[PDB]
This record gives C-alpha cells, sequence and structure tokens, in this order.
C-alpha cells in the first residue's frame, strides 16, 4: 500500500511516470517512490 | 488494473482505432485485455473488481 | 605415488620398490577426496607459512568444498512477464 | 462496419461473428474510415 | 543522500580489501536458511515454498512485499545468504 502523507485521502490517487522512473501523487504533485 | 497513461478514448468499441485519426505520443491503437485466474494476485495490488 | 589428472579425477600410481621383488608395475587407484582432505587437515603452522598459505584466511583444507553458499534472489533475479509467468 | 478485400463488399460484424466475407468467403477484412470527419490541431 | 532513509551508523570510506576463503563454519554461521527442497514456489502457485530456493527469509525483489529478515522494501534489502550441505 502506498499513500500520500500530506493529502491523507483514501483511496489514494497515484500516477506513475515511467519515462522519469517516479511515482507521483496526482493532487499535491509529491513524489512518492523513485527509480 | 495497470492501465497505461495513454488516451484510450480514440479506440472504438471493437478495441481497434479507425483509419483517419491523428495519433500522437504514447497513445494506444490496439486494446488487449488478459483474463487472470482468481488465485493470481499481484501481491495485494489487485482489488475485488 | 605419482599423480595424474583425468577429467575431474585425481589418479595415483604406486611404483613399488624394485627390492621388494615385485614387478615395476605402478598400481593405479583413484584417490578419494576425503582422504586428501584428512591429509591436508593434518598440516602444521610452520608448513602453512612455508607453502604460502595463511592460518586465518587461506587454509588449504578449505580448498575442498563441504557446504555450498546460496546467493540471494538479487543475484539471480526472476523476470515476471505476468502474474503467473516467472 | 468493415469491407471485403476482393470485392470490397459492405459488411457489419459483431464481437462474436466469424471474420469472413459473406459473398466471397475470404479471410481478409479491412476497416472503414471514420465517417464523421474530425478536426484536429497538430501540436 | 542515498537510500531515502536515515541510519545512525557512521559514514566511512574503504581503505583495504583483505581477500581470503570461507571456512565451512563461517558459511554455516552467516546463513539464515538451510535450503532443503528442489522447488521454489508452493503447490498453491501463489507463494514461495519455505525452505526452498526462494525462501522468504533470503529476501524479495518485488516492490510490494518486504523482506522477512529485515522488513525493508526491495530498494533497501541487500540480500541474505543460504547454504546447502553436501
Amino acid at each position: 500500500v502506498l499513500t500520500c502523507p500530506e493529502c491523507k485521502v483514501y483511496p489514494p490517487k497515484i500516477v506513475e511516470r515511467f519515462s522519469e522512473g517516479d511515482v507521483v501523487c496526482a493532487l499535491c504533485g509529491l513524489v512518492l517512490s523513485d527509480k | 488494473l495497470r492501465m497505461k497513461h495513454g488516451t484510450y478514448d480514440k479506440l472504438d468499441d471493437d478495441g481497434l482505432i479507425a483509419p483517419g485519426v491523428r495519433v500522437s505520443g504514447e497513445d494506444v491503437i490496439i486494446g488487449k485485455t488478459t483474463p487472470i485466474s482468481p488465485d493470481e494476485e499481484e501481491l495485494g495490488q489487485r482489488t475485488a473488481y | 605415488p605419482t599423480i595424474r589428472k583425468d577429467g575431474l579425477k585425481l589418479v595415483g600410481s604406486w611404483k613399488k620398490d624394485r627390492a621388494t621383488g615385485d614387478a615395476d608395475e605402478p598400481e593405479l587407484r583413484v584417490l578419494s577426496t576425503e582422504e586428501i582432505l584428512n591429509i591436508f587437515k593434518h598440516i602444521s603452522v610452520k608448513d602453512f607459512t612455508s607453502l604460502g598459505f595463511n592460518e586465518v584466511f587461506s587454509r588449504p583444507e578449505w580448498m575442498i568444498l563441504t557446504c555450498l553458499p546460496v546467493p540471494p534472489p538479487p543475484v539471480r533475479p526472476s523476470i515476471s512477464f505476468n502474474e503467473s509467468q516467472r | 462496419k468493415y469491407i471485403c478485400a476482393e470485392c470490397s463488399s459492405k459488411l457489419s460484424l459483431s464481437r462474436t461473428d466469424a471474420v469472413r466475407c459473406k459473398d466471397c468467403g475470404h479471410r481478409i477484412l479491412l476497416k472503414a474510415r471514420t465517417k464523421r470527419l474530425v478536426q484536429f490541431e497538430a501540436r | 543522500m542515498v537510500g531515502q532513509q536515515y541510519s545512525s551508523a557512521p559514514l566511512r570510506t574503504v581503505k583495504e580489501v583483505q581477500f581470503g576463503l570461507f571456512s565451512p563454519e563461517e558459511v554455516r554461521a552467516i546463513s539464515v536458511a538451510k535450503i532443503r527442497f528442489p522447488e521454489t514456489m508452493d503447490e498453491t502457485q501463489t507463494r514461495a515454498k519455505i525452505g526452498g530456493l526462494n525462501d522468504p527469509r533470503l529476501g524479495s525483489i518485488d516492490r510490494n512485499l518486504k523482506c522477512q529478515t529485515c522488513q525493508e522494501g526491495m530498494n533497501e534489502c541487500p540480500g541474505h545468504f543460504g547454504h546447502i550441505d553436501l
């Protein structure tokens, strides 16, 4: 399970940026996991 | 699950795009779906539906 | 004896002394690894230094395998196409 | 909609129908261009 | 700033690399899972067989579950060693 520690919204909304190797919350723009 | 960021809107009901549509970067032109057995779970990624 | 190598095997030949009365036929036998290990385990520290080995890190008895370490899956990663395709 | 490959016959196929032509029976079928022209901007 | 985590162990730099050889005692002591079965994953085809080649105590490469030995994600688990007895 992977959740944003600032929006605190369930279920979390998440978009994976494959071309940058990142996982990004779609609301605050925060970067969750890299590489 | 594991949908791609490309725009699925241009696909028809058949799952195949139709001639004469300006495709672009990272769009999809063929829609392919794989059934999965219930005992196969992506380590908690899969949901009920 | 006199030792030769055949594939992965180490074969020795005993040349019995001519004064024994037997023919000069070297009896052949495949040397057993456990016997060689036992011989190596009996060597001393002065011979350790003289041969060119080390007491702490590089004993010769360790050159014969008894337990084989298994590397973690990072060293041998599985490529999973699908959920049940590994 | 679709279209035949030899005689270009006008056919409509469902999601379960066999992929064949009714008149010539061939196994090669082509699509039909989007009837409603759609405007676009090249970006 | 590598690891995306915090640890209290001091940073240092490598100065020497002393080569050597394992004793079987070291292979036994280091290892955390004596591999026993020629199979990897269970008869349910959903999880790895305990004591097999893919024992969870060694670690995981997947990005969902964490290692049983250290409870860390795949981006922080180095990997741990098994052993096989001959």
